RNA sequence: AGGGGAUCGAAGAUGAUCAGAUACCGUCGUAGUCUUAACCAUAAACUAUGCCGACUAGGGAUCGGGUGGUGUUUUUUUAAUGACCCACUCGGCACCUUACGAGAAAUCAAAGUCUUUGGGUUCUGGGGGGAGUAUGGUCGCAAGGCUGAAACUUAAAGGAAUUG
RNA sequence: GCGGUAAUUCCAGCUCCAAUAGCGUAUAUUAAAGUUGUUGCAGUUAAAAAGCUCGUAGUUGAACUUUGGGCCCGGUUGGCCGGUCGGAUUUCCAACGGGGCCUUUCCUUCUGGCUAACCUUGAGUCCUUGUGGCUCUUGGCGAACCAGGACUUUUACUUUGAAAAAAUUAGAGUGUUCAAAGCAGGCGUAUUGCUCGAAUAUAUUAGCAUGGAAUAAUAGAAUAGGACG
RNA sequence: GGAUAGUGGCCUACCAUGGUUUCAACGGGUAACGGGGAAUAAGGGUUCGAUUCCGGAGAGGGAGCCUGAGAAACGGCUACCA
């Protein structure tokens, strides 16, 4: 009866067992290392606000051909460095150096996204305003 | 095959099979009485010796034992039971 | 296969072997039926009346079809001797 | 089948239905028990004197004729050895595939061999110790099991 | 080494239904045999078997007709609670009209609707349909 | 345990108010004071008989047996008048619907008049706080020895 | 660490070859190859297939044991022996044909009796890289062995079969 | 995967789709996942059997010991009638369960207290030709359990039951106008009150308490230091 | 024996060498208060519970104590540290 012990006393080997091969499981492994407090930028937060050190041009992977506007961005809670995309046509445009933006995941549970080379985050606002909302128009960002 | 009778084999079939692998297991070995006219009186002896066999009192032979059954020493009778 | 009150509901009854009486079902394109004819007086096979023996798919693959046909019809009347019951 | 090896093996005595008779035997418990007695005196053990009385003389079964066995019929009239006798010969084994080794120290085989031994010994001995036939601490021991044997 | 005696006697019934067969050489048999066997021919999955007695453990051969989808035993006899009689019929039971699961009880082996009229329970031995 | 002695101590050992006066002359010295403990456990004939005195003693001492009543097979009789033995016990989880040992060791507090062996099985009788770890007293020895004797030399 | 050191021959030196040729081929030939006393503990250490038990299908060979014979050949005076022939049965190493059945398939008498899911038990695996790496513990004279992560990266990597 | 000049994925206009006082995004987690597999995975070639054998802890471990027959007692569904003024119970009947008996058959055990039950019978009879029926004390039931003494092989499993907060869940009742809720409310003589409620279920593992005696263990008598008196 | 409202190595004196552990002691981690409970609806499960009820603990960190039936209290005192 391969494996596994069937017998009716045998509950003990069968726990320590499936402990065991939990660990080969990714998701357990990280939920119980700790790995979202202690590795990754946010701090295992949904977000994180930051500050804007230089606009960077990262040009995409194969098989395309394109530069990506991006920041570099300095985390309030850990003054760890993230390189982050601005999204959408413009937008580059509304962040510049020193700004504070909003910075949030990129939807695949860490790992960068598309063709942008190593960016795992994005933009969400600048100066407390929101992307979306400057870039249709609906709002303008704050004096300085 | 497909349907037979489990419960009454054929001794000629039975005969042939393992003696476990019998209907009810048993065994084929045999005795047997033995003689030499040097005496008058006769020794009982199983078929599968391992021990060579000496008489009541003459000291002789009877049989020299081998793998299975015994080796009857040369001018010897048996009758078996 | 009824229902609720009486009906038989269910369309279908399947056949059976009669070696193993397991079903016989429809894609079963490898069962048999063998009709034996009920013959009479001084030979005569009388056309139109049969002792039936249905044999699946399955018993004709192994190779059980004539010796379970012999077990079938002699101990049916139509045969004697042939098959031993015992072995 | 078989512990200390692979191999798988059938073979024992078939053992008859009849738990009596032969019928053809005369004879008397009086007359096997004595024979018994005597063999044992010879020193011979239960198996020994099962063989011989088995060819020799007409004893079927031992335990048929005189509802006993061989070992308890040694018991009762104070024969039966220290330890019993399968575990007696495996030791009286050990200590001659131990001799061999302290010959041939080159020999890995026997080193093997006398693990495999050594191991059936101590199981066993176990055994008999759980059911009180062995004094709860009597253990197996190179140096003293010479000495045990002979 | 011999484990189970109900789960080779089981199972050797099941090679023979499904080889075609009509009769059966089980062994070793015992109590607990004779009682599934019992039960099942109680419902017509089998016909009559017989022991034979061989002056060991003994001998059963079963003749059995061609109902009998699948007899198996739930090896370890897990303690059911009159309530967990419904889970486990559920779980290898083909239909609700049909088939049964026999178990141990201190009010002996029987199968389940039995043991469900008389109201007890006890540890799972097999199931037959 | 104990055996011996009876005076042994710094303090004269003594059973709490049973006075035997001196100047009535008795054949039997010392006046002794006993009970039963109740839940019907016979107070042995070596607790009546002794000379002893443990005061956590069930049947001669000044301690009352009330709640559990366990048992437990001894394993260590080591400590001077008090035991420890191991509980057994399967412990059922759900989900895989199996069992699994496990397994408690009491220390118990055991009267002299107790002649108690390792491999014995005792009945034990909970009790008022007897030392920092023992909350229980020997009540009953449903053992023996385990066919000691049994094991004697040859013919 | 001794011995031994014929043969072949990691290293190295050469002759040729090549654009190059630290190679492939040729020559010389150190270590080794052999043995003793110790270490080392790894191989595609392979049947790439845990062990014990049950059950499920036909066949001719063959190795060991055994049983049966008014079988053959061995001559002598018939035997006894021995080898050989036929039938059987255990336990082997294998092949053949089947395929009820299994598989993703190649294939498989188990890799079968598994969604109609439970004989007992041991071990391992959980996408690919990162990597058998880092770190600690341990073993070794050493080379190394055992134990053995993570950050990060990545949408395939992979298996069997088909057609080109 | 789209975009390198007719872009069905970009920027827009048009139109169109889905959800709609809401809809998108990020992080987590649950389902899908039989990708953690007790149920329920996989390990020849895809990830994966330790080079091999011993072996302790652990898990596992062949069969067998009261089975069979006979008798009584009373239940709860279901039929065929209903007798009746929708439900009723007796006989006819099966079906399915419960209790106690006799078969070689401890039920712990003495010593009374107690008796409900017939081997009784003391009378006869209501009434269908009579074992259809119970009142009814004078030879003759133990166990139904009191209480005192004397002792007892250990467990696992299951059953039922007690002890069991509320809110939560499941769920009955009630027309908050519906609904989430709430535990209200509903009737008249609405001039001097009448009244239904505020259920039931789960509540497990451990401990307690009772019934079971299959399946699993455990103990016993072999240097008899055995059992009854 | 002292101490306590009181049992107790709670504490002291004398005496012993014991206690726990692969059925995982001891140690480490916990982005750990525990429970009633919550989310996920074939089942078996998985995950969660700082948070309306119950129990515990604290009142910047420690210790000490007065009053009192009850506190080692902090919207009490006393000392140190911050
Ligand atoms: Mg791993
Ligand atoms: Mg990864
Ligand atoms: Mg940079
Ligand atoms: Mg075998
Ligand atoms: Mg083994
Ligand atoms: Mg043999
Ligand atoms: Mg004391
Ligand atoms: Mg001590
Ligand atoms: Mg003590
Ligand atoms: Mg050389
Ligand atoms: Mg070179
Ligand atoms: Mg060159
Ligand atoms: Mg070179
Ligand atoms: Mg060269
Ligand atoms: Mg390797
Ligand atoms: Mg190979
Ligand atoms: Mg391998
Ligand atoms: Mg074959
Ligand atoms: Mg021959
Ligand atoms: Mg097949
Ligand atoms: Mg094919
Ligand atoms: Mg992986
Ligand atoms: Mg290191
Ligand atoms: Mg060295
Ligand atoms: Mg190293
Ligand atoms: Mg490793
Ligand atoms: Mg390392
Ligand atoms: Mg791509
Ligand atoms: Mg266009
Ligand atoms: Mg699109
Ligand atoms: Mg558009
Ligand atoms: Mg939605
Ligand atoms: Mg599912
Ligand atoms: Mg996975
Ligand atoms: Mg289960
Ligand atoms: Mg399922
Ligand atoms: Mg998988
Ligand atoms: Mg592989
Ligand atoms: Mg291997
Ligand atoms: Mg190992
Ligand atoms: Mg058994
Ligand atoms: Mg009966
Ligand atoms: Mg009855
Ligand atoms: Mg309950
Ligand atoms: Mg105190
Ligand atoms: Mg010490
Ligand atoms: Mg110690
Ligand atoms: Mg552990
Ligand atoms: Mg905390
Ligand atoms: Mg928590
Ligand atoms: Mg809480
Ligand atoms: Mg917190
Ligand atoms: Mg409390
Ligand atoms: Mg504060
Ligand atoms: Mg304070
Ligand atoms: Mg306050
Ligand atoms: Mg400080
Ligand atoms: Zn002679």
């Amino acid at each position: 009866g391969k494996g596994k012990p069937r017998g009716l006393n045998s509950a003990r080997k069968l726990r320590v067992h499936r402990r065991n091969n939990r660990w080969a499981e990714n998701n357990y492994k990280k939920r119980l290392l700790g790995t979202a407090f202690k590795s990754s930028p946010f701090g295992g937060s949904s977000h994180a606000k930051g500050i804007v050190l230089e606009k960077l041009g990262i040009e995409s992977k194969q098989p395309n051909s394109a530069i990506r506007k991006c920041v570099r961005v300095q985390l309030i809670k850990n003054g760890k460095k993230v390189t982050a995309f601005v999204p959408n046509d413009g937008c580059l445009n509304f962040v510049d150096e020193n700004d504070e933006v909003l910075l949030a995941g990129f939807g695949r549970k860490g790992k960068a996204k598309g063709d942008i080379p190593g960016v795992r985050f994005k933009v969400v606002k600048v100066s407390g305003v929101s992307l979306l909302a400057l870039w249709k128009e609906k709002k303008e960002k704050p004096r300085s | 095959v497909l349907v037979q009778d489990l419960l009454h084999p054929t001794a000629a079939s039975e005969a042939r099979k393992h003696k476990l692998k019998t209907l009810v297991q048993g065994p084929r070995s045999y005795f047997l009485d033995v003689k030499c006219p040097g005496c008058l009186n006769i020794t009982t002896v199983f078929s599968h010796a391992q021990t060579a066999v000496t008489c009541e009192s003459c000291s002789t032979i009877l049989c020299t034992p081998t793998g299975g059954k015994a080796k009857l020493s040369e001018g010897t009778s048996f009758r078996r039971k | 296969m009824e229902n609720d009150k009486g009906q038989l509901v269910e369309l279908y009854v399947p056949r059976k072997c009669s070696a193993t009486n397991r079903i016989i079902k429809a894609d079963d394109h490898a069962s048999v039926q063998i009709n034996v004819a009920k013959v009479d007086e001084e030979g005569r096979a009388i056309p139109g009346e049969y002792v039936t023996y249905a044999l699946s798919g399955y018993v004709r693959s192994r190779g059980e079809s004539d010796d379970s046909l012999n077990r079938l019809a002699q101990n049916d009347g139509l045969l004697k001797n042939v098959w031993s019951y015992s072995r | 089948g078989r512990m200390h090896s692979a191999g798988k093996g059938i073979s024992s005595s078939a053992i008859p239905y009849s738990r009596n008779a032969p019928a053809w035997f005369k004879l008397s418990s009086e007359s096997v028990i004595e024979q018994i007695v005597k063999y044992a005196r010879k020193g011979l053990t239960p198996s020994q004197i099962g063989v011989l009385l088995r060819d020799a003389h007409g004893v079927t079964q031992a335990r048929v004729i005189t509802g006993n066995k061989i070992m308890r019929i040694l018991k009762s009239n104070g024969l039966a050895p220290e330890i019993p006798e399968d575990l007696y010969y495996l030791i009286k084994k050990a200590v001659s595939v131990r001799k061999h080794l302290e010959r041939n120290r080159k020999d890995k085989d026997a080193k093997f061999r006398l693990i495999l031994i050594e191991s059936r010994i101590h199981r066993l001995a176990r055994y008999y110790r759980t059911v009180a036939v062995l004094p709860p601490n009597w253990k197996y021991e190179s140096a003293t099991a010479s000495a045990l044997v002979n | 080494t011999r484990s189970s005696v109900l789960a080779d006697a089981l199972n050797a019934i099941n090679n023979a239904e499904k080889t075609g067969k009509r009769q059966v050489l089980i062994r070793p048999s015992s109590k607990v045999i004779i009682k599934f066997l019992q039960v099942m021919q109680k419902h017509g999955y089998i016909g009559e078997f017989e022991y034979i007695d061989d002056h060991r453990s003994g001998k059963i051969v079963v003749q059995l007709n061609g109902r009998l989808n699948k007899c198996g035993v739930i090896s370890p006899r897990f303690n059911v609670k009159i309530g967990d009689i419904e889970k486990w019929t559920a779980n290898l039971l083909p239909a609700r009209q049909f088939g049964y699961v026999i178990l141990t009880t201190s009010a002996g082996i029987m199968d389940h609707e039995e043991a469900r009229r008389k109201h007890v329970s006890g540890k799972i031995l097999g199931f037959v349909y | 345990s104990t055996e011996l002695t009876v005076q042994s101590e710094r303090a004269f050992q003594k059973q709490p108010h049973i006075f035997n006066n001196p100047k009535v002359k008795t054949s039997k010295r010392t006046k002794r004071w006993y009970k039963n403990a109740g839940l019907g456990f016979k107070t042995p004939k070596t607790a009546i008989e002794g000379s002893y005195i443990d005061k956590k003693c069930p049947f001669t001492g000044l301690v009352s047996i009330r709640g559990k009543i366990l048992t437990g097979t001894v394993v260590s009789t080591k400590m001077h008048r008090t035991i420890v033995i191991r509980r057994a016990y399967l412990h059922y989880i759900p989900k895989y619907n199996r069992y699994e040992k496990r397994h408690k060791n009491v220390p118990v507090h055991v009267s002299p008049a107790f002649r108690v062996q390792v491999g014995d099985i005792v009945t034990v009788g909970q009790c008022r706080p007897i030392s920092k770890t023992v909350r229980f007293n020997v009540v009953k020895v449903s053992a023996a020895a385990a066919x000691x004797x049994x094991x004697x030399x040859x013919x």
